[PDB]
RNA sequence: CGCCGCCAAGGUAU
């Protein structure tokens, strides 16, 4: 309960940017 | 006049606003950040826009008095304005535009 | 007309007072015949009051 | 009170969501976020209210046509609980009984 | 040696602090460290280390109270972790916070006295424990910014004999 | 449906469903795994 | 007369806030909760079992005597009146605390007025 | 290698979120539901009830939505009841911070506990019935407090449960016997309260 | 107790 140790910003108490499928190249069309 | 009112019941100068929501939009901000459409929109691209404090919108003709005494034909008198659609469109671009939901087929442009 | 009339009664076999007015509907209920007395704070649930003797 | 009008207004408020999800041919809860709503217009973007993230009641189904029960099992509203926690217009608006009781009050004080 | 005493420690923190937490760049003081900080580096290549024309007054920031009783009254190395940009982030960017800071802790180093007065334009100016800063309004906000700089150019027109209106 | 309730139409409105429980209810006894 | 009396006041007031109290006030600073106990806070009962009357004792900034209790009109820098000031001027105060009432309420309408189709 | 933290922002964004669940969520069964779904460990619960009490302090007019979750934790868990009552000794004894609106909020916020209850009837102890020591805003707390208590419990049930729990003699609120002035003080401020629904002859 | 995942004709004439 508070030890004030902190661990960084986002720990005062897999959504926003998500990984990219690594084993793929999205197949791109000349439009 | 075939305008709909929701407010039969009231009008301003005589019984006064009875409701002053201001802080819901503030407590919108602070649930959501103050961050909340930065790191989505991008601003950086707009200009070099360090404060986003000073950021203002549309205001250049929106009420259009007598706008100049033209025709307006069809289309251009009735139909909606394509503008405000397309620039809000541009405003979420990259998540709107975002590579990583479906990562298939894409479609380039020319140049 | 019948059909958009409404006729309500409060006795001793009806314990309840309801009625619409203006848009939207409501009903009084007396805290004398409960054997419970409801919570009536919480909620869109507002209480009456006697003026000549300040008791609800 | 009314739980047939929270259920409606949850119903029309993600309808009108999805018309205009219908408008981008989009349809997709990630790659067309909440965050591009619940934004003011002075931030820019279209600027709404919530109360589909009420968490409307609901009751026992034998005994809600039979008896007052009181209030059981919770339900979920809007299909959003990533903890964000988005706010309900009627906390900053102020009630029926509130604005009476100051209006007395406040008018004595006048006089 | 407290040039090379500091490298050390310094090190440490980063090592202890997560990997999306740690810099990509540095900006010390005036120059005595770029070596020191480059052989303790060594296990973190891609810290940028300058020296540039940025200087700030955190001397100044051993003025104020809650940091100065704190430096003052310590036996043992604590490693305390503060916040400066108190409540600004909800309504302010960063930008105008850097803007407001460097003024301010200026105008303390130029002046504590009326810098000191300054920033309790009333009586009615409270400050909550949990923060440094006063809570007031956003037009004496920009008040304290504009009779801030005022004060620190006065002190350069009082100390060079410079016409403040002729720069 | 634990008990008695849920929803017959989740494609019809705009929810999912999952029904919660009260835990702001006040009776004596009300737990099974303690 | 009397500016150079308010910035010894000011100064004093200035050398008391420097030399010996810190850079922020906190909540309790054996100050406010006494002038919290010290405040106004009309709605209280107890005025009349204390005070008699308002009376009218040796109330001013001087020795001198103050001038009684009619309503004069206000003048935007709050004055020492005395000595018989019955309401004569031109209209120059209440044209321009109207022409200030008029702007505060056109920028509210032109307010309105720009945030119409935002 | 280690930090420390002199930051409270464990502790604000604490508050903050409790600030916003009960901004979202109508009525106070959910607002309750959400607090508790979110299993706030006990070292908060201060904090917590300080918070439900700051955020009713300050809407304009006052909502009874805020003496309903109160009550609902207040009578929930044992702990809640105590911790609470602590926020009205340490808040009366006080209340010359904020004043004449929040402290309208905050009195009528505790007369509503008082009378649905879920709230132990000695939490009067602390307050001090003086004239000589009370001060002000204290007395316009108190004033709106009993004259707003008033009504819901109508004056003649406020008058006996105000009195005839026997057990009563903890406070000097009213019992205040002593030298015929805080006596005297009494009687003239409820009688000023326009309550006047207590008053004795003790001048013999 | 946990809905929902979108193409095209509709316009730059024959």
């Amino acid at each position: 309960e508070d030890d004030k140790i902190y661990r960084g910003i986002n720990n005062y108490q897999r959504k926003g940017p998500i990984r990219a499928p690594e084993h793929l190249r999205a197949t791109v069309r000349w439009d | 006049v075939l305008k709909q009112n929701p407010f039969w019941w009231t009008h301003q100068r005589h019984d006064g606003k009875l409701w002053n929501l201001n802080n819901y939009r503030t407590d919108m901000i602070q649930a959501l950040g103050g961050v909340e459409g930065i790191l989505e929109h991008t601003l950086f691209k707009g200009t070099y826009f360090p404060t986003w404090e000073g950021l203002f919108w549309e205001k250049a003709s929106g009420f259009e008095e007598s706008m100049k005494w033209k025709k307006l034909t069809n289309a251009q008198r009735s139909g909606l304005n394509q503008i405000p659609n397309r620039r809000f469109t541009l405003w979420w671009s990259p998540t709107i535009n975002r590579a990583n939901v479906y990562v298939g087929f894409q479609v380039q442009l020319d140049l | 007309q019948w059909e958009n009339s409404f006729v309500s009664v409060y006795s001793k076999d009806n314990p309840n007072l309801l009625f619409n007015m203006c848009g939207f509907e409501c009903r009084i209920l007396p805290k004398c015949r409960t054997s419970y007395e409801e919570f009536t704070h919480k909620d869109g649930v507002w209480n009456l009051q006697n003026e000549v003797t300040k008791e609800r | 009170n009314t739980q047939e009008l929270l259920d409606l207004l949850v119903k029309c408020e993600n309808k009108i969501q999805t018309r205009i999800k219908i408008g981008l041919n989009s349809k997709m809860p990630s790659r067309f976020p909440p965050v591009v709503f619940y934004t003011p217009k002075e931030l820019g973007g279209l600027g709404m209210l919530s109360m589909g993230h009420v968490l409307i009641p609901q009751s026992d189904l034998r005994w809600s046509k039979q008896t007052d029960v009181g209030i059981t099992h919770f339900r979920s509203g809007m299909s959003h609980e990533e903890d964000q926690l988005i706010p309900n217009l009627y906390r900053y608006i102020q009630p029926w009984e509130s604005e009476f009781i100051d209006s007395q009050r406040v008018w004595a004080e006048y006089a | 040696l407290a040039k090379w005493k500091t490298a050390e420690e310094v090190a440490a923190l980063i090592r202890s602090l997560p990997v999306e937490e740690q810099p990509k760049q540095i900006i010390v003081t005036r120059k005595g460290m770029l070596d020191p900080l480059e052989v303790h580096l060594l296990d973190f290549p891609n810290i940028v280390i300058k020296g540039s024309e940025l200087q700030l007054p955190f001397q100044a920031c051993l003025k104020v109270e809650k940091f100065g009783d704190l430096i003052l009254k310590a036996t043992e190395p604590q490693m305390v972790l503060f916040n400066l940009y108190d409540d600004w982030l909800k309504t302010i960017s960063s930008y105008t916070a850097f803007s407001r800071l460097i003024l301010i802790l200026r105008a303390l180093h130029v002046n504590n006295d009326r810098a000191k007065v300054i920033l309790k334009p009333d009586k009615t100016t409270i400050t909550e424990p949990h923060h440094i800063w006063p809570t007031l309004t956003d037009e004496e906000w920009i008040k304290v910014e504009v009779q801030l700089k005022d004060l620190i150019l006065a002190d350069y027109g009082k100390k060079n004999n410079v016409n403040v209106a002729s720069l | 449906m634990y008990n008695g309730i849920g929803l017959p139409t989740p494609r019809g409105s705009g929810t999912n469903g999952y029904v919660q429980r009260n835990l702001s209810l006040v009776r004596g006894r009300r737990g099974e795994r303690p | 007369g009397l500016a150079q009396s308010r910035q010894q006041q000011q100064n004093v007031e200035d050398a008391m806030k420097e030399m010996q109290k810190p850079l922020a006030r906190y909540i309790d600073d054996e100050d406010l909760d006494r002038m919290l106990r010290e405040q106004e806070r009309e709605g209280d009962p107890m005025a009349n079992f204390i005070k008699k009357n308002k009376a009218k004792e040796n109330k001013n900034k001087k020795v001198r005597p103050r001038y009684s209790g009619p309503a004069p009109p206000p003048n935007r820098f709050w004055p020492g009146y005395r000595w018989d000031g019955v309401d004569r001027s031109n209209g120059f105060e209440q044209k321009r605390f109207a022409r200030l009432a008029s702007k505060k309420a056109v920028e509210e309408l032109a307010y309105k007025w720009s945030v119409e189709d935002m | 290698v280690t930090i420390h933290d002199k930051t409270e922002i464990n502790l604000v964004s604490f508050r903050r979120t409790i600030y916003l669940a009960i901004q979202s969520s109508l009525d106070f069964e959910e607002c309750a539901h959400k607090l508790l779904k979110m299993e706030f460990p006990e070292s908060q619960t201060k904090e917590l009830c300080n918070m439900i009490l700051d955020c009713c302090a300050q809407q304009r007019t006052y909502e009874k939505f805020f003496g309903l979750l109160a009550g609902r934790f207040c009578m929930l868990k044992k702990e809640y009841m105590e911790s609470f009552e602590g926020i009205f000794k340490e808040q009366y004894d006080t209340i010359h911070r904020l004043e004449t609106n929040k402290l309208r909020n905050v009195a009528k916020m505790f007369a509503h506990l008082l009378y649905t209850d879920s709230l132990p009837w000695s939490v009067l102890e602390c307050i001090k019935l003086s004239e000589e020591t009370t001060t002000s805003s204290s007395r316009i707390f108190v004033k709106i407090f009993f004259q707003e208590l008033c009504e819901y419990m109508g004056l003649p049930k406020l008058n006996a449960r105000l009195k005839d729990e026997t057990l009563q003699p903890f406070f000097e609120g009213l019992l205040p016997r002593d030298n015929p002035r805080n006596t005297r003080f009494a009687i003239n401020f409820f009688t000023s309260i326009g309550l006047g629904g207590l008053t004795d002859e003790l001048r013999e």
